[PDB]
């Protein structure tokens, strides 16, 4: 079999900088290597084909070049929408259907404090027993965050859950939502619901709050 | 504009089957090998099978992983192919892709190989013994609480449903900048959960309706609830 190995398995390129995608064959495979971009939630895009040759509708700065064994596609001026996962795939020998683990290209921009929403939990939802109380922040970079749940001062633990969007094709940041969920019984035993972030964009901690009742 | 689309994944029970299909537009499919593709756990795709062209025999092969239980049709007067799943597993959860083989190159001994210069969207296929669930939708409500510097942020949460996915658009799809549509968490309860939010002009509060359209195929759950302002 012909195996594909790429490297780094992870690139973080500023924007308008050059990024550099390696991939290697177990053999030579001549010039029969393609390279295909995977947007999140898309499926693959055919970027390169005959190592060199970009494919209908790609934008010059994408090149590829090598053959043999060694592979390299470059971007040139990154944009954000070139946040992507990146695959190649020989096809000089036959069967062409095997693609190598990927390289993810993500986008090393500067520092974005977040946006810090807080939304209390409806009157449908509380009327079925349930309290879920959400907690938003919105555009910021890098990734690492501190999401802190309070309830009357209290530190919360073991009670939230939270999910991050992929890097933003537009503006390259990140937002999180973290869930806090309680009983109708447990809910109403308590007045102030905050979320605490810090962030390396915030000079200190940040702080939106709730009282049950006021909204 | 040449496209493939594929229809028919969802939620499938261990050792039941299911049908996908391939549909082509803009293109004759019959001049093409039809190569499936399957894809999970954020790793490359992987091979699933292929059915030649009708010129080279139109015989189908398979990954070893599902020999015996999958199989491949096509049918070139619509410019469709199939792809029939039997006795499925959990291991076959997966989104799954057709593509076309745009590119071929050929030597005297025949085919060398193949590049994939279209790819349908994908499908997803859930094989689990669990029963479908349809999420509750409720209203992330914007607020002073939710403003920040005449941008205020308001969404849907939600929550507790299975399979996935789910889609979320608003205002039937013409609001469409600063949305953020966030991946599912998978709860303790093995239910799923995901939120929906936007940022909008505090002053549109007042007077724009503001709607989310939640579908969720695999529980026939079609929600468009309108997000009311409230005065906190």
């Amino acid at each position: 079999e012909i195996v594909m190995t790429q490297s780094p398995a992870t690139v973080s390129v500023s924007p308008g900088e050059r990024a550099t995608l390696s991939c290697r064959t177990s053999q030579s495979v001549s010039n029969k290597l393609a390279w295909y971009q995977q947007k999140p939630g898309q499926a693959p895009r055919l970027l390169i084909y005959g190592a060199s040759t970009r494919a209908t509708g790609i934008p010059a700065r994408f090149s590829g070049s090598g053959s043999g064994t060694q592979f390299t596609l470059t971007i040139s001026s990154l944009q954000s929408e070139d946040f992507a996962v990146y695959y190649c795939q020989q096809y000089n020998n036959w069967p062409p259907w095997t693609f190598g683990r990927g390289t993810k290209v993500e986008i090393k921009r500067t520092v974005a404090a977040p946006s810090v929403f807080i939304f209390p939990p409806s009157d449908e939802q509380l009327k079925s027993g349930t309290a879920s109380v959400v907690c938003l922040l919105n555009n910021f970079y890098p990734r690492e965050a501190k999401v802190q749940w309070k309830v009357d001062n209290a530190l919360q633990s073991g009670n939230s859950q939270e999910s991050v969007t992929e890097q933003d094709s537009k503006d390259s940041t990140y937002s999180l939502s973290s869930t806090l969920t309680l009983s109708k019984a447990d809910y109403e035993k308590h007045k102030v619901y905050a979320c605490e972030v810090t962030h390396q964009g915030l000079s200190s901690p940040v702080t939106k709050s709730f009282n049950r009742g006021e909204c | 504009e040449e496209q493939l689309v594929e229809s028919g994944g969802g939620l499938v029970k261990p050792g039941r089957s299911l049908r996908l299909s391939c549909s082509a537009s803009g293109f004759t499919l019959g001049d093409y090998a039809v190569t499936w593709f399957r894809q999970a756990s954020g790793k490359e795709p992987e091979w699933v099978g292929v059915i030649r062209t009708k010129d080279e025999g139109g015989t189908t092969e398979y990954a070893a992983s599902v020999k015996g239980r999958f199989s491949i049709l096509r049918d070139d007067s619509k410019s469709i192919a199939h792809l029939q799943m039997n006795s499925l597993k959990i291991e076959d959860t997966a989104v799954y892709y057709c593509t076309r083989n745009g590119l071929r190159w050929y030597d005297s001994s025949g085919p060398r190989g193949w590049a994939f210069d279209i790819w349908g969207p994908g499908t997803l296929v859930v094989v689990s013994s669990a029963s479908t669930k349809g999420p509750s939708v409720f209203p992330l409500a914007p607020s002073s609480k939710s403003t920040s510097g005449g941008t205020a942020a308001l969404g849907c949460l939600v929550k507790d449903y299975f399979p996935e996915p789910v889609t979320v658009s608003w205002n039937s799809g013409a609001l469409t900048s600063g949305v953020h549509t966030f991946p599912a968490v998978l709860q303790s309860s093995g239910l799923y959960s995901l939120s929906s939010v936007v940022t909008v002009p505090s002053s549109s509060l007042g007077t724009q309706t503001y709607i989310c359209n939640v579908n969720h195929k695999p529980s026939n759950t079609k929600v468009d609830k309108k997000v009311e302002p409230k005065s906190c």
